[PDB]
């Protein structure tokens, strides 16, 4: 659907945690036997937010973000540093990082893919590029403007499709859609005035990278 | 399984019983309980996701014990389409005892019969009644004014059947309705009520009940009762089977078997 | 309802943890499309208090109130230090800081609500206003008088109804109703006598604020 | 009833638990719906004690004491610190400090009451005034003879009846009714002998107070 | 009955812990009336041992008892040092500390009772009185002799039963039965050889004192 | 029957617990009521193992040797320190330390019986005795030839029969007999290679002794 | 099958604790007789990995080649060191150290087996044989050539039937098949960013060494 | 509810489905389950103190559907001794899915009768049958020696009625022996087996059944079959009607109304 883009801070996220979740595999009789089971469509990300808020002021920040939503209304952006990378942490990524596709002389339209693996890669589209470290790159050269990117989208289509032998090649920062998990909110704040504290962390803020329905 | 019990006696004892199957079209599977596969007796049974078996039901017959031997579906060895097709229905699964140590001493344990049968996306529940359920479904031995020749050619019925029988292909696929080639006019509204035996396709003889043979354009329009189990190609083989209605006067006039009529119509 | 008011002290309110429930979610099938469906009443705050009580003696007086509701009869008052300053806890707290809205001409009354958010503000209604800290201010100037407060209310009324395009902006302390969450009231004393004592603080007493259902 | 009035060493009741027991809560739904339930008389207190024991020969006498009730037979009297002083712990009791009420020309008998809270202030009668602790004054002057107390009962009869207009005031020391709330009881006791040992703390003996059904 | 008589050593006593069990509650309604009912077997000790074993050797002695009683034909004897003292345990026992009762001219036979609490003592019987710590006084002087101890009885029978109105004062140490709740016995050893050791106590062994059922 | 006896190595048996099973409980009524269930042949003895592997290559010996039984086939043999001694473990197991029996004129075999405990003794036969610690002795004379020791039997059979009044003393080091509690074993082994670590102790390995059925 | 081969690195393989789980048992009653029924499938090796992945970076290569699986596809190679020495970690592994078996002359096909004891060796098949670390000897002499290892199935066959009376020796590394237990994936990965880190572990990722069903 | 599925489609929903309860007496309780109260259509439902259980029961009617909804009762809302007298029993709740979000879209989830009440100190518990459970219940239509008359004045019987019935006053409150004044002696035995409606007091119109009417002092003591609903206080006006035992000869002798006699006496 159309959804919701709301930003969450990147300091909250440098207190956040990063698990991985994957499905598909309910195997068969336990005699040796297996069998795969396709969920389809897996990978999400899980995670626990709210341990950098640092301060009470940001946190009260953080809190009014969620109550904006109401509870997770539509999709939320959420800041993901391991995707925002296509290269490394120390590596600048670039267009050239990440291969969208091929253009076939039809092919107007290439969602930012992210492929993770090689042999049997999978690949992620992305739903929201981080505005400004989207780069189109065509194999003779980087390829500039008549490229329309559709942000919500994760969409680049170029207005004259691509010919046949020319390598897409675009790599951005990821700015993953998310879902909080619990509706609860766990409040470690720390109390200020004459108290004067504050707190670094709050606990519980479940948030599950949603790959939202289209 | 006298052997068996030494086995067990002597502490030194494998599991290998192999869930022999044997469905309604005969085709056999091992389904061995051992994951190592085992030929016995020739047969090879393999694990194949054998259908698990937990809590013992052992009655002499006295219960007849179906065994809700549900295990992992194996696509292999079962397949859903002739599980709904029912040709899995009705299968009758000797389970016999046998043991890794000694491949030799086989007894079986039960014969059985799957016969309440369930799925699940990647899993399998059966029962497994033993035969006496099946022996005591009550058939009642009806006597009355029809013809209780029933289904012609039965050894109590003595039909004469031969000429009035004709072979036909299907012309069009219309699912319970397909229209079919190579049958007379007069054949058509003979083979009312009767069966069209497919001998082409899945089918192999197996035929729906025609509900209606009315003759139409290319051939006669067959309305089976039911559409036909397994997807019926055009251009298939089939069997017409003469149906009688059985009426006296629907007997009297397609064969006049007086001498087996099976029939007590006017008091 | 009119409920019985009896505060919380701040001292005693000094020290205590709080949490964050919210009541909307029912979500969907695993495609990926998730449905929010909201029965209202969330975002609820509960609180562990008892914290800071000093001496046993002020602990009594904690416990004599805990007496006087007699199991909560009615609503018991508590004070927030986190919404008693519309703007940030150093910064001072004004008319202007919380716009409550803008008048039609007909407009005489307005709530004073504590806006959660930008984009989809969660509105908190403020039952009860601290008395004292209450500014109005009308788009042309504050509002030394005619704006009637109703204490219980939370509503303040203007006798003569703002005009239409006029901002109204209140901003004022923030007392919010709680009512216990257990009728058994835990106790840490410390003892006294010969081995003087008084536990700084009571084990947490958990009084939840609620949301009155009208 | 008669019941049983058999003292708690004080220096066992050093070592005590106290935390209080309140009820009358049952509330309705949770859509911010409260519904008061009174179960009616509550505000009982709840005790752990044996931590007072010292060693092994007071730690015999105590497990003596609960033998002799053989299981709390009727009552059992308790010392209870807290509510032993009518002012404070630094304060004196005075016959002034607690008001037992006023009286009509009729009212010759007045229970010792303990009124805890202000403006809905529940009232506790006392079973049993501390002896010699019981002190009865008049608005007028300090009331000596004619006051006739009923230790078990805890109610004071003036023979001749206080006229309208005089303000009875009673302060005493609470000697608490309790019933163990367990009949097992942990015994802690430190091998003597050669170790010649003995414990201060005994654990696990829980004790509730208890107002008796007259 | 005469059931089977081991001993168990003070010093595998030495170390262990009890508790104690009574049996008399079955409390009635939240009037604040509670009725006590009693279904006697009230009282019972339970005691944890294993300790002081030293090394293994002395353990195996241990185990050995243990497998004597195979799982604890009839009863076992249990020294009990609290209860070895009629007086305190510092203090010497005496016939003098302990008085019987007084006989009516035909009380040949006192049971040996040890009276717990003062006002409703709870009398537990001694099924076996430890042999040479008994001194029988009769009012007028202590008895040499004529009081025939049985000592699977826990009687001693006066051949010439005291005349009315003689006090009878008999001291003795305790020794109780007592049968081992579980068949399992836990063992700590700690391993010999070159790393020599022997466990100075083996875990805890339930072994309850057992109140015998006629 | 037959079984299997192989040897359980002395090193890992150090690191291996020792626990006492005994059954022949489940008394009566709680009322102080015991009756004696009689399991029959218990005593048996738990143990935990693994503890005892130092190295790699050891631990890989023992795992290598529980393949080799594959699941506790038949009978195991552990060495067993506490019962290796008749005597003490500080103190030389003699044949004179441990009484079999005495020969009647007919009685050809004595099993090895280890007696445990004194006026009720229980006996447990020895179903391996281990190899050279075997000695027999008579009340005239230490035995030497003639007695034919079945090492699976643990009898040992004189070829002529002891007359009447001879004492059959025979003390050896007692090969138990065991069965694994249970088929999963832990592993801890600690990386090697670059690490070069290896482990002292391999946890969960549980096994029982097991009085075999003949 | 063929399966999917994906190498789990021996870095990541670095650090990694096992359990062995056997299948064999269903013992019978308590006379002390026990019967061992096996169903097969014994001795299967359970792993928790993702130990030593260093930094974020390497530890997103192991998440790739968990992606790759995309649900365990197939089967997934891991590497033991324990088993890739035929003789010892220290010890060189030779064609010499594990001997495959006897050729009868017709025995072209021998399959790479680890004999896991002495009197009664379980053996375990090796699915996949590491390359260039299979030696074959002939029982005349070591052999180049000839002798056409299967690489998925692990099964070396001799051109030329080894004859009668003829040993055939072969040493090699040993790779395993293994299937992960859980879809989901636990990470442990360090924040980088600002504060720079990246896990020296992830957390444990159970994988289970499958003997796969024939 | 098109948009309410659209709603649920988008995921912008909120459940504001009020249960909008009609008694016996037809006193209206709106009941929303959202937690802010909605005025639907003109009807504020209560947000507090709502019955929830919204799946409860959901068939389409082939199971009658008793939606139990146990619910914390509100005094206000639902009264204890309303519910001992009836007024609540019988009571018909349309259960109507709203949405907060949209106030337009109404669509009813189900209809509802409480026929199965429960109570509690302080909550109740209450089965929501559905109309077909109240329909199924089996009348019968016996044809009987006896006047099927029963009730005068129904349209089998078109009895005249009117003059013989009469209104009286209670002029001493007895429970179910009541003293009431106003009626003649004439009057009574004829209102003898007939109901005493009292306009008066909170029956207005309910009438306990007169066992027996017999004249007394001061007007006639009235013996009502059963104690009156709800205290009822003397100087309470009734409506007393006149009562026929419904023999055909009683049918006769007090109205003689051959035409619609539904005593059918001989065989």
């Amino acid at each position: 659907m159309q959804f919701i883009d709301v930003e969450f801070p990147r300091d909250i996220a440098a207190g956040c945690q990063a698990v991985l979740t994957r499905r598909d595999e309910v195997v068969t009789l336990a005699s040796g036997r297996e069998e795969v089971n396709s969920r389809w469509a897996d990978t999400r990300r899980s995670w626990d937010a709210g341990l950098g808020v640092r301060d009470e002021a940001d946190l009260a920040q953080v809190v009014a973000l969620f109550e904006e939503v109401r509870g997770r209304l539509y999709a939320f952006r959420f800041r993901d540093w391991l995707d925002w990378r296509t290269a490394a942490t120390r590596a600048p990524i670039t267009a050239t990082d990440q291969p969208l596709g091929l253009g076939d002389g039809s092919r107007t339209a290439f969602q930012v893919v992210k492929v993770y693996g090689a042999v049997n890669p999978y690949t992620r589209p992305l739903s929201l590029p981080h505005p400004g470290t989207v780069r189109v790159a065509l194999d003779g050269v980087t390829q500039p403007s008549g490229w329309t990117l559709t942000a919500p989208g994760g969409v680049i289509t170029f207005d004259t499709p691509p010919a046949l032998g020319v390598t897409v090649t675009a790599g951005c920062s990821f700015d993953v859609p998310v879902r909080f998990s619990d509706p609860e909110l766990a409040v470690q704040w720390a109390y200020f005035r004459e108290g004067q504290a504050g707190l670094a962390q709050a606990p519980s803020i479940p948030l599950i990278e949603v790959r939202l329905d289209p | 399984m006298t052997d068996y019990t030494d086995h067990l006696a002597t502490g030194c004892t494998t599991l290998a019983r192999c869930y022999i199957l044997t469905r309604r079209d005969g085709v056999v599977m091992g389904f061995t309980d051992h994951d190592r596969d085992i030929d016995l007796d020739g047969t090879r049974c393999a694990a194949g996701a054998a259908l698990d078996a937990s809590t013992a039901a052992r009655s002499l017959g006295i219960t007849p014990d179906d065994m809700d031997a549900g295990g992992a579906l194996s696509a292999d060895a079962i397949t859903e389409a002739d599980l709904r097709a029912g040709r899995y229905d009705g299968a009758q699964v000797e389970v016999w005892e046998v043991n890794w140590t000694d491949p030799a001493v086989r007894g079986r344990l039960g014969v059985y019969t799957i016969g309440q049968v369930e799925r699940g996306p990647l899993a399998f529940r059966a029962e497994l009644r033993t035969r006496p359920a099946l022996w005591n479904r009550p058939e009642g031995r009806i006597h009355t004014a029809l013809c209780d020749v029933d289904r012609l050619g039965d050894h109590r019925c003595k039909l004469a059947l031969g000429p009035w029988q004709s072979a036909a292909t299907v012309i069009e696929a219309d699912g319970a309705d397909l229209i079919v080639s190579g049958l007379d006019e007069t054949a058509s509204n003979i083979f009312d009520r009767g069966v069209l035996d497919w001998t082409g396709g899945a089918n192999a003889g197996t035929g729906s009940d025609i509900r209606v043979a009315r003759p139409v354009a290319g051939g006669v329009r067959v309305s089976l009762w039911s559409a036909p189990p397994f997807p019926i190609t055009a251009g298939d083989t089939a069997n017409a089977t003469v149906g009688c209605d059985r009426t006296a006067d629907t007997c009297r006039n397609r064969f006049d078997n007086l001498a087996n009529f099976r029939g007590f119509p006017l008091m």
